[PDB]
């Protein structure tokens, strides 16, 4: 689990 | 350039053939053709830009982060010394890197930006200024890691206030807009406690307008959501 | 080329590098570089130089069977005239797979084919040709798809020779060559029998030696088994 | 399921 931005 | 001799719809047609055979390097070569036509982008045709590019830097960030990762582990003491390249071919790729995103801010600065006028068109390329200023930024160390730092954070600022004056917090640009920028506090600005509030605000705003909404945007706007809530779990 | 001023074990530690950031592109120029050097190849150097084209060129296969697929769509009757596009941007991949497919081959051809002469480099140098050959047969349609169709097999007859009387039957070059070898009967050459006669022998032959390995060789040899298995459930 | 080779 890792920081995301968006997709 | 290279694309010069080309209809702007035929450019527009092989970039959607570009992407479903998932060939991004040739799309954004299209679509890059396509803004230097002069002419002013689509919805659609902003998404196709969008698109490329990301898939592009996306593949050399992750190649710069494995690099980055065997170079610091040749610098740990009980390591043995293997010569310069590591280094060497972790800078080509930070090079490649750093040139794509300036091909990018380049044709945002000339002349996307200027002659976006509505609040939907502006907003997504002040969005797509920052995002470009932060990639560069995880990748920079010398005497120009601040700036680009506050590049990237006037860019994002500039955007939220347009949105928030002239979108709904449902919006989906608008939604991404706040989630990059919350990354960008937590990764990027040391400010994990600017992250987490910026996040929660978003989330709840939206959560609050979802009853305006119908089926297929309830759908839109929920999936950016919940990249705010997994975000939101892993911080706190 | 390019690479003329690098050393060939810095080339060589590089294309390890390139291969961990899956950036295949780079690590089949680093590969091109250290054959152009003009020594022979190890069997660490033979199998990096294989792993980096193959993944180059089968990105490209894979594009070409997208664009292939929409242009045959694009021929069918009560189909919409949409104008030269889609030709235009399959013959542009086309050509780019088989400049590729040339580059290899010229690396056989000059010189490393011509200079190997133990069993286990001159076999996979053969293969190599072979499936190269296959790729551009995959792709031809004029006055050359038989005289391409009659490189290949002849490469792989060679190589089939040779691995009969120099290496067990469960040796993975030997089985990764007949499995290719009856893939190239099956999908290129129209012999359907002939691919599955060649399968089921490979098979059986190699099921009856498993018993001199060792538990690692064991291993290596069932893996490629599995995959003659596979083909044959498939074909049968 | 269709036709692999070695991989
Ligand atoms: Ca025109
Ligand atoms: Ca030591
Ligand atoms: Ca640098
Ligand atoms: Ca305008
Ligand atoms: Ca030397
Ligand atoms: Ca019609
Ligand atoms: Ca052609
Ligand atoms: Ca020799
Ligand atoms: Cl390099
Ligand atoms: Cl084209």
């Amino acid at each position: 689990a890792r920081t995301v931005s968006v997709s | 350039g290279a694309m010069g001799s080309m209809e702007r719809a035929s450019l527009i047609q092989k970039a959607k053939l570009a992407e479903q055979a998932e060939r991004y390097e040739d799309m954004a070569a299209f679509m890059k053709g396509a803004v230097e036509k002069g002419e002013e982008l689509s919805c659609e045709e902003r998404n196709l830009l969008s698109v490329a590019y990301k898939n592009v830097v996306g593949g050399q960030r992750a190649a710069w982060r494995v690099l980055s990762s065997i170079e610091q582990k040749s610098n740990e003491e009980g390591s043995e010394e293997k010569g310069p390249e590591v280094r060497e071919y972790r800078e080509k790729v930070e090079t490649e890197l750093q040139g794509v995103c300036d091909t990018v801010l380049g044709l945002l600065d000339s002349h996307l930006i200027k002659e976006a006028g509505d609040a939907e068109s502006r907003v997504f390329y002040l969005k797509m200024k920052g995002d470009y200023y932060r990639y560069l930024a995880e990748v920079a160390t010398g005497d120009d890691k601040k700036r680009i730092i506050d590049s990237a954070r006037s860019a994002y600022q500039e955007a939220m206030d347009i949105s928030k004056k002239e979108m709904p917090p449902t919006n989906p640009i608008r939604l991404g807009l706040a989630l990059n920028f919350s990354v960008f506090h937590y990764e990027i600005a040391n400010s994990p406690e600017e992250a987490i509030s910026l996040a929660k605000t978003t989330f709840d705003e939206a959560m609050a307008d979802l009853h305006t909404l119908s089926e297929d945007s309830y759908k839109d706007s929920t999936l950016i959501m919940q990249l705010l809530r997994d975000n939101l779990t892993l911080w706190t």
